[PDB]
């Protein structure tokens, strides 16, 4: 029901062992998100999955595919 | 044709759905409505003096009690026109530092080809499509993405008569058996010709190099 | 980025006093929007250090066993002995960058443990996975294959790799050798970062030394207006030491708004160059340094980056 911070005390949230794409951020690498009988989580934020690329000195990898996307980006005038 | 014209209907139904897209352009209004609404609370402020409104000084005191009162209302009403129009010179500063931003992404994204990466959208850039928006504008970039991988065998040289066969634009791959020319966005095998290789050096110097047979085509047409 | 700062406008403005906090009602609305232009601010620096110092959402780890091509990269590799991963460089880096009155100062959402995080992350993507970890998924390019496709752009062919890479690593890694002997005599080269660190302590020693001044009033202290003059006598005194604080209060959120400025355009200028010169190939003159381009090598800093441009002279 309490948990100690970098920033201070937080009291009111539930620390887990989880770390994804979190949505109201804290401070010091503790940020908050509501999931699912539902409360709010606090825990430290995730960088992304994880991938080791392999090495050596006689494997090169081709590419077979390619798909074209889509983006948009918004610049205001 | 099945992959472009699926990749734009994905857009309209992103924008008829996702509010939160646009809303760099909704910033723009936001502030504008907080700055509007900034000095009309100002208005009822007492700025120190014991009424705001000016009929309510000047007719119920004397004109020594009014001239003090009077300008306490009129230098409260000058600093708030001083935190206003100090804040549109700032606000406007970050619009047009993103119009020179915006600008530059008409001439050189739109107009032609570019060879920037993250700037005309993320990969390599095919086109860009302009789209008009209220306050500013939506753009539509047109990008090449590699899907599928899959890892082959290379080696920087092929030693043939003694001297070493560096290639010319390509890939030295092979699938285990045989060693192929590519490029290295796509896959397209192909015969390894003397057109397609240069020759400098001999094979002592070079790290890595590998023994093939580089095909003559001019080796066939001498008896034919 | 900048040190996030937080204004109160209850202990600051006033003495704790029970007169001072009852004629903020008729003043009103005054320092309400000077802690929401702080707040917005403080909303924007942590928008820099999503930009420039991740540029993907994929992190890319060292395989264990390394050669690469015949060259030292373990300066700018993190240390895994360490319970803290930092490189060689950036121990030298973070130790060269140098009483609660109602000022305080918001911490930063990002760590600097999680900035070397994307720091190992991009140079990883480098080395091993190519220009086309930024440009989509990352494929496995050996070394020697990079070395000679970057040449290519410059106007240099695979002759000139080849023969002569013994001699490349007795250029390349006594250059990046004097990369890290100059650091580590001279704080100098650093004083950029040291300046957002000195820009800032003067703008807090500036708004603290403004309570000893008098404003026009006889005190400066509002126990001593209250205790000895009359009450009709007190609201004018007082008034002057309120709007004289207030009007320092408006020069440090309009200073802090010029500098939020300057701080925006080097870090636009700063996730250009993460884009362009880190993540690919750049053609330009004295864009990704001086002369024709190869590989750019970012490193972790504190309220900044520092670059490590491999260029060819």
């Amino acid at each position: 029901n309490v948990f100690q911070t970098r920033a201070g005390c937080l009291i009111g949230a539930e620390y887990v062992n989880n770390s994804y794409e979190c949505d109201i951020p804290i401070g010091a690498g503790i940020c908050a998100s509501y999931q699912t009988s539902q409360s709010i989580i606090a825990y430290t934020m995730s960088l992304g999955a994880e991938n080791s690329v392999a090495y050596s000195n006689n494997s090169i990898a081709i590419p077979t595919n390619f798909t074209i996307s889509v983006t948009t980006e918004i610049l205001p005038v | 044709a099945n992959q472009f014209n699926s990749a734009i209907g994905k857009i309209q139904d992103s924008l008829s759905s996702t509010a939160s897209a646009l809303g760099k352009l909704q910033d723009v209004v936001n502030h504008n409505a907080q700055a509007l609404n900034t000095l009309v609370k100002q208005l009822s402020s007492k700025f120190g003096a014991i009424s705001s409104v000016l009929n309510d000084i000047f007719s119920r005191l004397d004109p020594p009690e009014a001239e003090v009162q009077i300008d306490r209302l009129i230098t409260g009403r000058l600093q708030s026109l001083q935190t206003y129009v100090t804040q549109q010179l700032i606000r406007a500063a970050e619009i047009r530092a993103s119009a020179n931003l915006a600008a530059t992404k008409m001439s050189e994204c739109v107009l032609g080809q570019s060879k920037r990466v993250d700037f005309c959208g993320k990969g390599y850039h095919l086109m860009s499509f302009p789209q008009s928006a209220p306050h500013g504008v939506v753009f539509l970039h047109v990008t090449y993405v590699p899907a599928q991988e899959k890892n082959f065998t290379t080696a920087p040289a092929i030693c043939h008569d003694g001297k070493a066969h560096f290639p010319r634009e390509g890939v030295f791959v092979s699938n285990g058996t045989h060693w192929f020319v590519t490029q290295r966005n796509f896959y397209e095998p192909q015969i390894i010709t003397t057109d397609n290789t240069f020759v400098s050096g001999n094979c002592d110097v070079v790290i890595g190099i590998v023994n093939n047979t580089v095909y003559d085509p001019l080796q066939p047409e001498l008896d034919s | 980025s900048m040190t996030k700062t937080s204004v109160d406008c209850t202990m600051y403005i006033c003495g704790d006093s029970t007169e001072c906090s009852n004629l903020l009602l008729q003043y009103g609305s005054f320092c309400t929007q000077l802690k929401r232009a702080l707040t917005g601010i403080a909303v924007e620096q942590d928008k820099n250090t999503q930009e420039v110092f991740a540029q993907v959402k994929q992190i890319y780890k060292t395989p264990p066993i390394k050669y690469f091509g015949g060259f030292n990269f373990s300066q700018i590799l993190p240390d895994p002995s360490k319970p803290s991963k930092r490189s060689f460089i950036e121990d030298l880096l973070f130790n060269k960058v140098t009483k609660f009155k109602g000022l305080t100062v918001l911490p930063p959402l990002l760590t600097d443990e999680m900035i070397a995080q994307y720091t190992s992350a991009l140079l990883a993507g480098t080395i091993t996975s190519g220009w086309t970890f930024g440009a989509g998924a990352a494929l496995q390019i050996p070394f020697a294959m990079q070395m000679a496709y970057r040449f290519n752009g410059i106007g240099v062919t695979q002759n000139v790799l080849y023969e002569n890479q013994k001699l490349i690593a007795n250029q390349f890694n006594s250059a990046i050798g004097k990369i890290q002997d100059s650091l580590s005599s001279t704080a100098s080269a650093l004083g950029k970062l040291q300046d957002v660190v000195n820009h800032n302590a003067q703008a807090l020693n500036t708004l603290v030394k403004q309570l000893s001044s008098k404003f026009g009033a006889i005190s400066s202290v509002l126990n001593d207006i209250f205790s000895r003059l009359d009450p009709p006598e007190a609201e004018v005194q007082i008034d002057r030491l309120i709007t004289g604080r207030l009007q320092s209060l408006q020069t440090y959120v309009t200073q802090q708004l010029i500098r939020a400025a300057e701080i925006r355009a080097s870090a636009n200028l700063a996730a250009t160059k993460m884009s362009e010169c880190v993540l690919g190939q750049s053609k330009r003159v004295d864009f990704c340094g001086k002369g024709y381009h190869l590989m750019s090598f970012p490193q972790s800093a504190p309220h900044g980056v520092v670059f490590l441009h491999v260029t060819y002279v």
